[PDB]
């Protein structure tokens, strides 16, 4: 039994050892509780404006939408200190934390944000931070696990599986199924079981709260769409749900599309994939014909979580959010064209956010549209990756 | 389930508790799979657990994890396990055999059409490892539909509405969990279950297989001391696997002198 739905319509649920139930129980509880505690939410604002820096910009790209009726703004987490959007709900969780006494969090990452995130939080905090990270990952992180390193996490590389993001969560929870007494389990996305979507949804939401403000205060009306990168799903539903009730403004959560959804090589399990259960949920899955979990692809690291948070799902079944994809190319384009007409350098994740919101435009130019692209991150951590590819095409 | 109720009371006659161990199908190859669990029967087991091999085991420690990859490398697909399981019950008509699932593999082709094959190649019981009791509902369903027992955990941690559901739910046998954590040879359970398993006899749970760290025999004579109807040991039988990988022989022999001895020590 719990408190709220674990479910959001047929996605979700709580599938995990019975062992680990306790354990979610307990965490529900302490989320209700602090959701009704000023003294919680005090501090949470605290750590958000005075340490992360919120509330962030909101950036009106007016050069890139030059000679159309599209007006595009960014929403800037990549001014979060960390560079990204993981930043908001780990100082929450950490909070929650405390609140139930444990003193010591266990995190996954993939990309490496998340696991920065917990490791600043941590050591901000007073927390003892382990994170599991692939081996695969760890290898061609190093900046970010030196950085996780630096803030005094452990960073335990994961060698079963494919050495990558799922393995590393598994990894979370076998630690967390033995350690649940003194350890919180820091999920570093809207999925996995009750009632991570929800908690990190609410410790997300405060980019959305805050995109509806700005965008009123500057264009006196509402946004026709908003428009997020998916991973996971957490800067998506972040920027999404203070907008929910709001019918007439457009959710798009982008996929990546990797080198062309016909490939099969692609991060696309919410429109591409297959509903299975898996990491606690019920929700669509990148599987074999045979029921193994496989592994997303994307030139973009960050998006490489092999399902997909039960929230979306949910809007997608509804028709209340609708989701697309993006290839490697459109991303790298994206990328480039921030570069050098706005001077900001997008993550590329949230690349592919921005590649759709250009393709809306260029697609029907004479359309009139409010749009917000949630930018999630910044790029820095991606001029290697983009030099590269660069240089194999002979473009420097 | 039968074959459960049909094994607990033939032990009950002959005061004994069951022996069974683990095995990963397919592990590490299919014909050598087929051969280690024969030794197992042969040198005593009571009955089997047998895991499917699965690209996310997240309930077990190292060995069994190493288990699913030697499996993986050996090419075993649930297909084949199918396959394999209908051969085993083709050579052993009484011996009840249980499935260590994971919730994907149960739900990929439709989660009846699951339970119905199991249904066809003879297995007996089912436990889904990333399915709480709270989440049981529509394979506990499924199960029963097909003669198949449904397979629930009682932690050490169970409340008492925890022991009756699990209590009123299961069928064949209810695990008794040996501790937190994950499943590994390396990790001994602290608590004592005496009165978990008192509770569970009073509102008439399946017989009690204790489960989880057990490695040796007197953890075997442990369990049946305190009540339960067995025991159950994974990882140490897998880790013979994993040390005689080079040695298919020493390998059977070693399994052979481990299961002996474990079935041994379940003679109260
Ligand atoms: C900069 C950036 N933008 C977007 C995402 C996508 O994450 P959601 O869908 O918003 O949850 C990520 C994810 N990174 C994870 C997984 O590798 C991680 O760091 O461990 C990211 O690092
Ligand atoms: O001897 P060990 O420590 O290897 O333990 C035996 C493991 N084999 S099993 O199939 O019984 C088994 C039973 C339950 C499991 O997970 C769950 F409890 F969450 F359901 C995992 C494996
Ligand atoms: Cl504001
Ligand atoms: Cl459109
Ligand atoms: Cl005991
Ligand atoms: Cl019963
Ligand atoms: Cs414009
Ligand atoms: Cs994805």
């Amino acid at each position: 039994t719990t408190l709220l739905n674990p479910y959001f319509g047929e996605f979700g649920g709580m599938y995990v050892p019975q062992i680990l139930m306790p354990a979610l129980n307990q965490l529900e509880e302490a989320f209700v509780s602090a959701q009704k505690d000023p003294e919680f939410q005090a501090q949470f604002a605290d750590l958000l404006k005075n340490y992360a820096g919120r509330p962030t910009a909101l950036t009106k790209c007016q050069n890139i939408t030059a000679g159309t009726r599209t007006t595009l703004y960014l929403k800037r987490e990549d001014l979060l200190h960390g560079g990204a959007h993981k930043t908001n709900q780990v100082l929450g969780q950490a909070l929650l934390a405390k609140r139930m006494g444990k003193s010591e969090i266990i995190a996954e990452t993939g990309a490496g944000q998340h696991g920065v995130a917990s490791a600043l939080a941590s050591a901000l905090l007073g927390l003892k931070c382990r994170i599991y990270m692939g081996a695969k990952d760890v290898e061609r992180q190093s900046p970010n696990v030196f950085r996780m390193r630096l803030m005094g996490a452990e960073v335990i590389p994961v060698h079963s599986g494919s050495a990558t993001l799922k393995d590393a969560c598994n990894e979370a929870l076998r630690d967390w199924s033995g350690s649940y007494e003194t350890a919180h389990y820091m999920l570093g996305t809207a999925a996995g079981p009750h009632p991570y979507p929800t908690i990190v949804r609410e410790f997300q939401r405060m980019i959305g709260e805050e995109t509806k403000a700005q965008i009123l205060d500057k264009e006196g009306r509402l946004p026709d769409a908003v428009i997020a990168c998916v991973g996971g799903g957490s800067n998506a539903i972040g920027m999404f749900a203070d907008f929910i009730n709001d019918t007439s403004v457009g959710l798009i959560g982008v996929e990546p599309g990797g080198h062309g959804i016909e490939t099969g090589e692609h991060g696309a399990p919410l429109k591409h994939g297959r509903v299975g259960i898996y990491f606690g949920m019920k929700a669509p899955m990148m599987q074999t014909a045979d029921g193994q979990i496989e592994e997303s692809y994307s030139i973009s690291a960050g998006l490489d979580f092999p399902s997909v948070g039960p929230q979306h799902a949910y809007l997608n079944s509804i028709g209340r959010a609708d989701y697309v994809s993006i290839t490697d190319d459109e991303a790298l384009e994206a990328f480039k064209t921030l570069c050098r007409h706005e001077g900001i350098i997008p993550a590329l994740e949230s690349s592919h956010a921005l590649a759709h919101a250009l393709k809306m435009m260029r697609e029907q130019p004479e359309k009139e549209q409010l749009l917000v692209v949630n930018l999630a991150g910044r790029g820095d951590k991606d001029i290697f990756t983009v030099h590269d590819i660069l240089k194999a095409r002979g473009e420097i | 389930m039968e074959r459960y109720e049909n094994l607990f009371a033939q032990l009950n006659d002959r005061r004994e508790g069951a022996f069974v161990p683990f095995v990963t199908l397919g592990d590490p190859g299919i014909e050598q799979s087929l051969k280690i669990i024969d030794t197992l029967i042969d040198a005593g087991a009571d009955a089997l657990e047998l895991g499917v091999p699965f690209s996310d085991p997240l309930a077990d420690g190292p060995t069994i994890q190493n288990a699913n990859l030697r499996a993986f490398a050996a090419g075993v697909t649930p297909a084949q396990c199918f396959e394999m399981l209908a051969l085993i019950r083709e050579k052993h008509p009484t011996i009840p055999i249980g499935l260590l699932m994971y919730a994907n593999l149960v739900f990929n082709n439709g989660i009846d059409a699951f339970y119905a094959r199991c249904e066809q190649v003879g297995v007996d019981s089912v436990l889904v490892a990333d399915v709480p009791v709270e989440e049981s509902a529509p394979f506990r369903q499924a199960a029963l539909r097909h003669n198949i027992a449904p397979i629930f955990i009682c932690p050490p941690n169970a409340d008492d509405d925890l022991l009756r559901q699990v209590a009123s739910y299961g069928r064949g046998y209810t695990y008794l969990l040996s501790r937190s954590g994950v499943t590994g040879a390396e990790n001994r359970g602290a608590l004592p279950l005496h009165h978990l398993i008192e509770k569970l006899k009073e509102y008439h749970a399946a017989p009690a297989l204790q489960g989880f760290g057990i490695s040796s025999p007197e953890q075997v004579s442990a369990a049946v001391r305190a009540g339960a109807a067995g025991a159950i040991s994974g990882s140490a039988i897998v880790k013979i696997i994993e040390k005689n990988l080079a040695s298919p022989k020493q390998m059977l022999a070693e399994l052979r002198s481990f299961v002996s001895a474990m079935k041994a020590a379940s003679r109260a």
